[PDB]
């Protein structure tokens, strides 16, 4: 029943994302973000934003900075209920993902 | 030649080996393997099927998009038979059965239905006209499906005079009624070979062989108006080939038919006159290397992790 | 320049013109630079065309309904900054960005000119000249072009 | 605006599945939290910067103007060029710290894009978190590090 | 027509419904569109309500719901389970990745489309194709399976 | 919120929460799907003087990295990057939970 | 002011750069190169031999305290000697800072790996390594991480095309997913968006 | 103890993974790109390009796409120098053809010759 | 679309048609443009 | 208007038929070729000419900004319509 | 600031009365009962499910669902042959081929759209200079064949005549907003 | 022309960890072909080991030879542990492609690649 070693294989889901991008322009590779991580879309857009804001010394509008604090927090709550029901949907329960889901 | 039929790339998955052909036998065993070749070198296969197409779907990842059309057809629809054929450069002709049907026996499944696919492939004017019959079906054969292809033969060459007519072997390979069939004797009691399998000799020819013929005798020039005989490297007395897959299995749609047992039964004739896969420029490969990967499905666990049969020139 | 405008009122039109079956011109476009009028008049040696009124109705083309078809003349297409004589066999064909260029060297004649052929999807699509000193400077003949 | 916001970190004490577990659900109710400060505090104003050389115009003012024009072509074709220069940008990600290293050679295709994942190093760290444990054990495991790879194989 | 023929017609149809009414998937689930699938499955749209059931075993499979981009190391992986999968066996593929490549299409380690790989009885396109999108696809998945008439071809034979 | 008073008593004991206060299904509160046209506002570029876009190009005042010290070009107090993380004080809304 | 133009505080810049003149006089034996950007973002390029007592003094010193490695990734420029920039990011949680430290290899100059100084650095060298082949020595287990199994070639280079040279299908002869030399049934179309006018004065280089 | 020495060519084609036929058959160009006549600018004539001969593109029978059969069609690599081009081809093994930076040669450029008193240079229009 | 129906266009289908997909009247691709090289036409009387 | 060639396909409004020897016909055989019916060119041949009375007009498409850009065409030939480039309407100076 | 998720104020000490209630606690499954009880509260709760297919999901004017090419009142195409759908289209998913129309009108002989490659994401419509290229509202049309998603240039001004009704409605319901 | 050496001084440790790395594939090859249930014979997966290696035999820089050792222990290891699967196997044989003849007239027959 232990557990001596675990060796995770990985590369299942390689995509070329990087090459893909340095291969396409920045608004061009802005989706890829939304597909990096296929539960906190808008929070890899707003790193790859205020990244990109960053390089060009620019800084978006206070409006747009609430706007997108406030769908990163949306974002946070559907990045954390996917990790919890799915932690619980493994574990063995499976209410709280279907509850959650509506959510 | 038109502007899309000329052949383009490297012979790819996507390219263009400008080979319009309608396989009208591509659902059974041998017309896979033939769709897959075409398909891999890059062709407009055209099927027409009659079977159902969840029974066709297997055929679908078997080319690029767009490079296979799938089409229903009826036997007794000569309609069908010239929309099938309209437009095509080669129509290969796969039609067969082991057994006899109420609707289909062997005189209408190789004789009338290959007559009317030549014979609309010629009022459609296609190129190239490929039929396959089977060796030793020479004239009155002991068989009724031998002599009904032969008279299929006739017929094929005096609709379509400049017709390949292409015989093989008892062809074996991963679904064939061959080597699946001697594994499935193993289910009875005992072996029931007539004259205990010593009179009859074969040589038997792979699946793969076969559709490489095929396709070398669309793509070949010098094929047109020939018949070719297609059989393996070695020939093996039926009991020597029975012990051979027994041994190697390590053990010890009606399955079986009278026409089945008769064509087991009849030995194989020596192909001198005719040319064969090494003319079409096919290595014969031999049932020792392409074995294992049919009758490892009949092995047992602690058998699935043998001396061939000797061969005799006769 | 910046980005955005200022300019709140109606913009000028100018009727086009008819120099040729090469040369498309939406004068509409221009800007009025005469680099086609200087063009004609040194290298091509044609002077026939030119600037027509005053201020901001002074238009440039040919006063009469004169045919512009000399040789080099494909070279105003090069010239032109903007789009107001523009190729009218390679007219709303292909774009820049999508066209692959090819240095290559043109056939048409015994100079030799050193030609870009812009290919796209396999397909040739316009022939343009490459800069070189010793052979054809920065142009090509109608023919090559 | 998160210096504007107020909220509170969750922090564990015995750095369990259970902790991280809490913590992971105290961050839903701190969202909650900024997410009422966001809906109070939404000021009016633009929606982008008002640099057309970087943001599109309106459209409007793109179907009206020469220069919003000129902009929006340029910017839907070749886009913004990025001056040259390597950044790394990480944000707090609700699964850890989301990474991105830019270099730009001055044209408008970046020149390198690394993405620094947290469920990498997370994964990294699965076998170190395995020792002496159980199946069920390493499945828990594995669902409280917030592993996706998507992000993960890139 | 005959007699014979409406009985085998009756037969196919209790057949059909019998397949389309009880149609239980394994979601050969990779990415964005198999976070899509389970919201197919969360409480709004409820494929349990209509007879699909959540999490079967491949065992236990009829159609296999390729949800994701499949890569060049998994697509023998997705061969081996869908050979493992009984032979009343269907395909839905889902999204751009698993019809066509979609988004990393011109990628080196990615199959362009999961159809050069399994034989895919219907795509369901978007990126990702909502949920909506996807009830959508398996309804129309359980009329193709109703148009099969398998004892009215064997009866024709 | 078509439960009966029954059923709602039911669920409200045997969830320990008031339900009917807080329903997860939208029934009326929400906004309407057809809503009056809007007039966005305009940025702060949005003048017709005083606009010229070399006093606002954030974009070219992006130099290149100062070189602190080049191995080809080029009793002090010991240095951090930054001056040390101030520690974070407990939460006076809920310390603990 | 400039509501368009990102706020700048130069007290970054002033202790990035005093930072940056501390590593290089501590560790002059390696540091090559100290520079702080605009961003104020501090930079130190070190030799490929000083990587192991760079990266320890950054982990283990009282005034860096480095002990979070942020990530390790490798930039492809292939028209110097040593193609491959080894980038290493590093977190201070102590001092609220981020570090950059650079070093360069090629093809066939395999550099010290840090798995000793960090561990994420196991996994991480693990992709540099099956991403643009620099070997990494005295390495746990460097092996491919990403790429196909068996996969030949390393393909985050800038010379290895973006489709690749083998594609994946299934091949019903042999029954097995089998590789072919790659065709595509539309080619990717390059586009050249490169404007041929100068955008940004600063970074004007000389003429040779 | 820590060097050693190597009198070779700097080799690496078995280690870059390409397949024999897009070594050997390949052949590449080493140049400066001829700047666009339909613009002025020069921005894009100061970097080494090395490009690849152009292959098969035939057309699609589904759609008329531009199929092709090579992959290195799209590769284009950016160097700062031409040594640097001839090292990193000779390195990767590719036959390469090189042509020089054709620059623009230094012009007399004077205004007041459009308005001469005898020499042909005089304009009769602006 | 009772009180407030849609603006009506000439061009606008005045049938619906619903999913047509494995039916005869499916969508089935094809290029839309011309042939694009033209090959020379021999002439049709012989030399001698 | 869709017309058909004598092999009986429809002919699109870009101009494209499939030969009578061409074999890419059989993926029409037991399907369709659907081509567009309402043909552009047609149906802006079928507008009236505007008859308006400036030298210069302006064209958005109508609507505003749900047009296409605003541009001016210079209605100086008598003998010739203006047309605009975007939306195809055609204007004429009323001299009268 | 922070706070704290599992630690606890000093010490609650062991008391009698506490260590009878942990006992009954885990000798009478307590929190079971609880949890039994709160389910039991949803099994008497009303389902969330919809009636699919007679029910829809609700949406928004601004969904990107399956392309279409617009026209002017008029009836002649929107589309101008600009380029800029597949100079902006990050899958690279759209071909365009152009050429001068019979009435020199700048129109395109083929406009190819593959839903297989498309991501879905609006950056033709939104990079559109005159409306033409739009993803209405149609997400229900998934087919059984790869090739029938492989659209054309008469499949999309199909779909543009088709849905003209209902895209025009959400152009006119949100072009304020873009 | 003096270079810092990775694992070999110069080619003759080189050679003989080329050695050891054929010793170990030739160990491996018929574990392989039991485990792995291969088409292929013992016989002709050693004859693909051994022409391989001839194929990379052309290289003497000391260098290049460490590395290619390097991933070929890497490739074996992968073999040891069944990681690399029969399909990645058998892509080493090439079955399913046909071959591009190298002669002029075929050259010349198929197309325009040289
Ligand atoms: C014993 C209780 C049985 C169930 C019952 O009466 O529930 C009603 C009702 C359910 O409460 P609820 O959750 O508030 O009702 C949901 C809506 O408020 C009200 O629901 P609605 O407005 O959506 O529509 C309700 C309507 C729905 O009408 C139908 O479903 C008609 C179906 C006709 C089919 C022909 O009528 C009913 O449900 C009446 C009760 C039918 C019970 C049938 C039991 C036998 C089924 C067949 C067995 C064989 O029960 C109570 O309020 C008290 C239950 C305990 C009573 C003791
Ligand atoms: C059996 C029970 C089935 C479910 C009944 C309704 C559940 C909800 C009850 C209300 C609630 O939530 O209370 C919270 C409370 C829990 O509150 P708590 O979790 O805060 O803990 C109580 C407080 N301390 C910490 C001091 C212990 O539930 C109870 O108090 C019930 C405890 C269990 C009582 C029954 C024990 C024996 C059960 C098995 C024997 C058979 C019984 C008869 C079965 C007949 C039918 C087969
Ligand atoms: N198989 C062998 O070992 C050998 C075979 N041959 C010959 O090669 C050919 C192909 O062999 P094989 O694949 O094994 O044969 P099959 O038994 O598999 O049948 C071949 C094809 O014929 C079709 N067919 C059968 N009867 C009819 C009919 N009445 N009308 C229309 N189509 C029909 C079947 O379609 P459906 O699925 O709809 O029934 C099938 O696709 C045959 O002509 C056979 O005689 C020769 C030597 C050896
Ligand atoms: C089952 C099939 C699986 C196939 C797996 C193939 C594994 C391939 C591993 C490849 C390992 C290598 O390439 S290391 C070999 C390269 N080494 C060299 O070139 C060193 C120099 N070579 C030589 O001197 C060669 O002549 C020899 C023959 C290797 C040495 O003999 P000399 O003495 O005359
Ligand atoms: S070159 Fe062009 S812009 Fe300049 S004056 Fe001539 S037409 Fe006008
Ligand atoms: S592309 Fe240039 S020339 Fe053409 S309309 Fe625009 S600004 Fe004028
Ligand atoms: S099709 Fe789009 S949503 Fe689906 S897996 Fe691919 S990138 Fe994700
Ligand atoms: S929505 Fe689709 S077609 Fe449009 S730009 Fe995005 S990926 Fe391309
Ligand atoms: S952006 Fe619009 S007008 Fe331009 S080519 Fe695309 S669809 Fe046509
Ligand atoms: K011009
Ligand atoms: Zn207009």
């Amino acid at each position: 029943e232990m557990v001596r070693k675990c060796d995770p294989h990985i590369g299942l889901l390689h995509r070329g994302t990087e090459k893909l991008i340095e291969y396409k322009t920045y608004l061009q590779a802005l989706p890829y973000f939304d597909r990096l991580d296929y539960v906190s879309m808008m929070c890899n857009e707003q790193a790859y934003s205020i990244a990109v804001e960053k390089l060009l010394n620019i800084q978006p509008p206070p409006r747009a900075q609430w706007i997108r604090v406030l769908f990163g927090e949306i974002t946070r709550i559907l990045n954390h209920i996917m990790a919890v029901t799915t932690h619980a949907l493994d574990i063995g329960a499976m209410t709280p993902f279907f509850w959650m889901f509506e959510e | 030649l038109h502007h899309a039929v000329i052949p383009h790339g490297k012979g790819g998955r996507s390219s263009v080996s400008g080979v319009v052909a309608t396989v009208f036998g591509a659902t059974g065993f041998l017309g896979r393997y033939v769709v897959n070749h075409l398909g891999r070198m890059g062709s407009q296969v055209i099927i027409p099927y009659r079977c159902d197409v969840y029974d066709i779907m297997h055929l679908r990842l078997m080319g690029d998009l767009g490079q296979l059309t799938f089409l229903e057809w009826d036997a007794r629809d000569k309609d069908s038979i010239r929309k099938a054929v309209q437009h095509s450069n080669v129509v290969i002709n796969l039609i067969g059965r082991e057994w006899e049907t109420r609707n289909f026996d062997f005189e209408d499944v190789f004789v009338n239905i290959p007559r009317a696919i030549a014979q609309a492939s010629k009022e459609a004017g296609v190129e190239r006209f490929i039929h396959v019959s089977h060796l030793n079906a020479s004239m009155k054969s002991s068989s009724k499906s031998l002599r009904s292809k032969a008279v299929g033969e006739k017929e094929v060459r005096s609709v379509f005079p400049e017709a390949i007519i292409i015989r093989p072997s008892d062809i074996f390979g991963r679904e064939d009624r061959f080597l699946n069939h001697f594994a499935n004797y193993r289910w009875f009691l005992a072996v029931p070979l007539v004259s205990l399998g010593f009179k009859t000799v074969k040589q038997p020819v792979y699946v793969a062989d076969v559709s490489k013929g095929i396709v070398n005798a669309t793509k070949d020039p010098d094929a047109v108006g020939k018949t070719f005989a297609f059989t393996g490297p070695n020939r093996y007395l039926l009991f020597h080939l029975v012990k051979y897959i027994f041994g190697m299995t390590h053990r010890t749609e009606p399955w079986t038919t009278k026409d089945k047992v008769e064509r087991i039964h009849i030995s194989d004739v020596m192909p001198t006159d005719l040319p064969g896969l090494e003319d079409l420029g096919v290595q014969p490969t031999p049932l020792e290397l392409k074995s294992i990967e049919v009758l490892r499905r009949h092995r047992t666990y602690r058998w699935l992790s043998t001396k061939p049969a000797k061969t005799v020139n006769y | 320049g910046s980005d955005r405008s200022r300019f709140l009122e109606g913009k000028r039109a100018v009727e086009d013109k008819n120099i040729g079956p090469l040369v498309k011109t939406i004068m509409t476009r221009c800007i009025q630079c005469t680099r086609c009028i200087r063009f004609a008049s040194e290298i091509a040696g044609v002077d026939d065309l030119g600037t027509t009124g005053r201020g901001n109705d002074m238009q440039v083309g040919t006063y009469i309904e004169k045919m512009f078809m000399s040789e080099l003349s494909g070279n105003v297409i090069d010239i032109c900054p903007v789009g107001a004589l523009t190729s009218k066999p390679y007219a709303f064909t292909a774009r820049p960005w999508e066209t692959r260029k090819t240095e290559s060297i043109d056939v048409m004649d015994a100079v030799g000119s050193n030609i870009v052929v812009s290919t796209r999807t396999g397909e040739v699509m316009r022939i343009l000249p490459r800069m070189h000193e010793d052979i054809n400077e920065e142009w090509i003949s109608d023919k090559t072009r | 605006v998160y210096d504007q916001v107020e909220f509170d970190v969750p922090i564990g004490s015995r750095g369990d599945c259970y902790d991280r577990y809490l913590c992971r659900v105290e961050e839903m109710r701190q969202s909650l939290r900024i997410i009422e400060q966001c809906l109070n505090k939404m000021p009016p104003g633009e929606i982008k910067v008002d640099d057309a050389k970087v943001s599109p115009p309106k459209r409007a003012e793109m179907k009206t103007s020469m220069e919003s024009l000129i902009h929006h072509f340029k910017l839907y074709t070749e886009g913004y060029q990025v001056p040259p220069g390597a950044t790394y940008t990480a944000i707090e990600a609700p699964k850890g710290e989301f990474g991105v290293y830019l270099v730009s050679d001055g044209s408008s295709r970046p020149y390198r894009c690394k993405i620094k994942a947290p469920g990498f190093a997370h994964l990294a760290g699965l076998d170190k978190m395995s020792k002496g444990h159980m199946l069920a054990d390493v499945v828990a495991i594995i669902g409280t590090q917030d592993i996706v790879f998507g992000e993960i194989d890139r | 027509r005959s007699r014979a023929e409406y009985v085998v017609t009756k037969l196919d149809d209790l057949i059909n419904w019998a397949r389309r009414s009880s149609l239980w998937p394994m979601t050969f689930g990779l990415a964005c569109c198999a976070v899509e699938m389970m919201h197919m499955a969360a409480p709004r749209y409820d494929m349990d309500r209509f007879g699909v059931v959540f999490r079967a075993s491949p065992r236990q499979a009829d159609v296999m719901i390729v949800a994701g981009t499949l890569t060049n190391k998994m697509a023998p992986a997705l061969r081996k389970v869908y050979d493992q999968m009984p032979e009343p066996r269907y395909v839905v593929s889902m999204g751009s990745c698993a019809n066509g490549g979609g988004y990393y299409h011109y990628s080196y380690s990615v199959v362009r489309g999961c159809d050069r790989i399994v034989p895919v009885d219907i795509y369901v396109p978007g990126c990702p194709p909502t949920a909506e999108a996807l009830l959508y696809g398996i309804l129309q998945l359980q009329r193709k399976i109703k148009r099969e008439q398998k004892l009215k071809i064997w009866y024709r034979r | 919120a078509s439960a009966t008073r029954v059923i709602q008593k039911l669920r409200n004991w045997a969830s320990g929460q008031d339900l009917q206060a807080k329903l997860q299904l939208r029934y009326q509160e929400i906004a309407k799907r057809t809503q009056p046209p809007p007039k966005l506002p305009v940025g702060p570029s949005h003048k017709l003087s005083n606009n010229y876009y070399c006093t606002r190009d954030g974009r070219r005042e992006v130099v290149p990295p100062s070189i602190i010290m080049s191995s080809q070009k080029a009793e002090k107090k010991a240095v951090t990057p930054a001056p040390p993380m101030k520690r974070w004080e407990l939460s006076k809304d809920q310390p603990y939970l | 002011k400039r509501p368009t133009v990102r706020p700048r505080s130069d007290v970054t810049h002033k202790q990035l750069s005093a930072f940056g003149e501390y590593v290089a006089e501590i560790l002059p034996k390696y540091v090559q190169q100290v520079q702080v950007s605009c961003l104020d973002e501090l930079e130190i390029c070190i030799h490929p031999d000083g990587v192991i007592p760079t990266l320890t003094f950054l982990r283990d010193h009282t005034n860096a305290q480095f002990k979070s490695l942020a990530d390790l990734t490798a930039v492809d420029v292939p028209t110097r000697q040593n193609r491959f920039e080894i980038v290493y990011n590093l977190l201070s949680l102590r001092f609220n800072s981020r570090i950059r430290v650079k070093t360069y290899a090629d093809e066939l100059t395999p550099i010290d790996s840090i798995v000793s100084v960090h561990i994420a650095a196991n996994w991480y060298e693990r992709e540099v390594w099956d991403m643009f082949g620099v070997f990494f020595f005295n390495h746990p287990d460097l092996r491919r991480i990403l790429t196909d199994y068996g996969f030949e070639g390393h393909p985050f280079r800038k010379d290895f095309p973006l489709t690749g040279y083998v594609e994946l299908r299934y091949d019903d002869e042999v029954k097995r997913v089998v590789a072919e030399p790659v065709e595509l049934a539309q080619e990717f179309r390059k586009f050249d968006l490169n404007s041929p006018w100068e955008a940004f004065p600063a970074y004007r280089q000389p003429p040779e | 103890t820590q060097l050693i020495t190597v009198d070779e060519k700097l080799d690496i084609t078995t280690l870059t993974g390409v397949p024999e036929e897009h070594i050997k058959t390949r052949k590449v160009r080493i140049f400066v790109p001829a700047r666009n006549n339909m613009q002025s600018g020069v921005n894009n004539t100061k970097k080494w390009k090395m490009e690849f001969d152009t292959r098969e593109r035939w057309e699609n029978p589904l759609m008329g796409w531009a199929s092709t059969a090579d992959p290195l069609s799209n590769m284009v690599l950016t160097f700062s120098a031409k040594e640097d081009a001839i090292a990193f081809a000779e390195k990767n093994g590719w036959s390469y053809d090189v042509e020089e930076k054709k620059v623009p040669k230094p012009k007399s450029k004077s205004y007041g010759a459009n308005f001469s008193w005898n020499k042909r240079t005089r304009v009769s229009t602006k | 679309p009772t009180t407030n129906p849609p603006t009506a266009r000439k061009f606008i289908w005045t049938n619906h048609k619903f999913n047509v997909s494995a039916t005869p009247e499916q969508y089935v691709p094809y290029s839309t443009t011309r042939k694009k090289i033209h090959e020379w036409v021999p002439p049709s009387t012989p030399y001698k | 208007g869709v017309q058909v060639s004598p092999s009986g396909e429809k002919i699109t409004h870009t101009g494209q038929v499939y030969d009578e020897k061409d074999y890419r016909r059989v993926r029409f055989v037991d399907r369709q070729k659907e081509v567009n019916e309402n043909f552009a060119i047609d149906l802006i041949a079928q507008q009236p000419v505007n008859e308006v009375e400036h030298r210069i007009i302006a064209c958005d498409g109508g609507g505003g900004a749900l047009g296409h850009p605003k541009v001016y065409i210079n209605l100086d030939k008598e003998t010739k319509t203006g047309t605009c480039g975007y939306c195809g309407l055609q204007f004429k100076q009323h001299h009268h | 600031t922070y706070k704290y998720v599992n630690k606890k104020e000093q010490e609650s000490e062991v008391d009698m009365k506490s260590a009878t209630d942990n006992a009954a606690r885990i000798l009478m499954w307590t929190e079971l009962i609880r949890g039994l009880g709160m389910t039991l509260s949803y099994l008497f709760r009303e389902p969330a499910t919809i009636n699919y297919p007679f029910e829809k999901g609700p949406l928004s004017p601004r969904f990107r669902g399956e392309h279409a090419l617009r026209r002017y009142p008029s009836g002649e195409e929107r589309c101008i042959a600009c380029k800029l759908c597949e100079a902006i289209c990050p899958a690279q998913a759209i071909t365009i081929e152009a050429e001068p129309r019979a009435d020199g009108s700048r129109r395109t002989t083929r406009y190819d759209i593959d839903m297989t490659k498309c991501i879905y994401c609006g950056f033709c419509q939104e990079a559109c200079p005159v409306d033409a290229i739009v993803e209405g509202p149609n997400f229900e049309f998934s087919t059984e064949t790869h090739e029938e998603l492989l659209y054309n240039k008469e499949k999309l001004l199909n779909n543009g005549d088709k849905w003209e009704a209902e895209i025009a409605a959400n152009i006119q319901a949100d072009y304020l907003y873009r | 022309t003096s270079v810092k050496p990775i694992f070999s001084r110069d080619l003759n440790e080189a050679k003989r960890r080329v050695r050891e790395l054929y010793r170990a594939w030739y160990r491996e090859v018929p574990n392989t072909v039991h485990l792995m249930q291969l088409d292929i014979t013992v016989k002709q997966g050693r004859d693909k080991v051994r022409e391989m290696f001839m194929k990379n035999a052309h290289v003497t820089d000391p260098r290049v030879v460490d590395l290619l050792v390097i991933k070929g222990k890497m490739e074996l290891q992968e073999t040891i542990k069944v990681w690399k699967q029969r399909t990645h196997v058998m892509r080493f044989f090439h079955e399913t492609e046909t071959p591009r003849p190298k002669d002029f007239l075929s050259k010349f027959y198929m197309g325009h690649d040289p």
